């Protein structure tokens, strides 16, 4: 997260890293069972580790549980990002408590100028590498579709929302990617790709949660 | 050596933390870099030996 802010320890509580050696991706946990993140993030060997603040140090609230189960959306296409969205089922049930809890999935599609909650332990510079030990925030809102289409000509599709400032200067970047965008207590974004970070006219693009409420649901019913 | 081993390393617009290795035209060593997840360019190797035997 370039130009946010420290998040307040344990403020946002269904915030997980997606661990494999090292922290690589963000996802959201839904149930005491399941965790939502990027499609792009797949990897065969993933361990989530919840509760978490500091990436670097043992705070002594952390839960690390690895994945048996990681399904990724069907029609996931790797070229053109398009339903960049992956469930991950936990091989244990998690403790829910005050530094582990769900994030409730999209009602509706929320409107263009909701303010959101954008969240991830990503690179903290548009230029230059500076990864953070602890667990950075920003606030940001939905875009307007045709800004977003205006900023990338004929690369977004109905199921993407840019989420942002088009004069840039505050962005999700790399290690952010699975994170969640959480407007009124709601998940309705997933981070995943953008053309730098930062930078204007390229705010970040994002896997747009409410057209895939009925997949969640149906998926996390039949495994 | 092949054009690739030249080009500068890609992060691509996937965001990502991937530890992806690149073959350097400057210092003529095999180093790492950060790679976004999707749309690799060909110097993107994910082992150091692998790197050294396609490009060095
Ligand atoms: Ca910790």
């Amino acid at each position: 997260i370039v130009g946010g802010y420290t998040c307040q320890e344990n403020s946002v509580p269904y915030q997980v890293s997606l661990n494999s050696g090292y922290h690589f991706c963000g996802g959201s946990l839904i149930n005491d069972q399941w965790v939502v993140s990027a499609a792009h993030c797949y990897k065969s060997r993933i361990q989530v580790r919840l509760g978490e603040h500091n990436i670097n140090v043992l705070e002594g609230n952390e839960q690390f549980v690895n994945a048996a189960k990681i399904i990724k959306h069907p029609n996931f296409d790797r070229k053109t990002l398009n339903n960049d969205i992956m469930l991950i089922k936990l091989s244990s049930p998690v403790k829910l408590n005050a530094r582990v809890a769900t994030v409730a999935l999209p009602s509706s599609c929320a409107p263009a100028g909701t303010q959101c909650l954008i969240s991830g332990w990503g690179n903290t510079l548009s230029s230059g590498v500076n990864e953070p030990d602890l667990l950075q925030c920003l606030d940001a809102p939905l875009l307007p579709q045709a800004d977003c289409e205006a900023s990338y000509p004929g690369k977004i599709t109905d199921n993407m929302v840019c989420v942002g400032f088009l004069e840039g200067g505050k962005d999700s970047c790399q290690g952010d990617a699975g994170g969640p965008v959480v407007c009124n207590g709601e998940l309705q974004g997933i981070v995943s790709w953008g053309y730098g970070c930062a930078l204007p006219d390229n705010p970040g693009v994002y896997t747009k949660v409410c057209n895939y409420v009925d997949w969640i649901q149906d998926t996390i019913a039949a495994n | 050596r092949p054009d690739f081993a030249l080009e500068p390393p890609y992060t691509g617009p996937c965001k990502a933390r991937i530890i992806r290795y690149f073959y350097n035209a400057k210092a003529g060593l095999a180093q790492t870099f950060v790679y976004g997840g999707c749309r690799a360019k060909r110097n993107n190797f994910k082992s150091a030996e692998d790197a050294m035997r396609t490009a060095g």
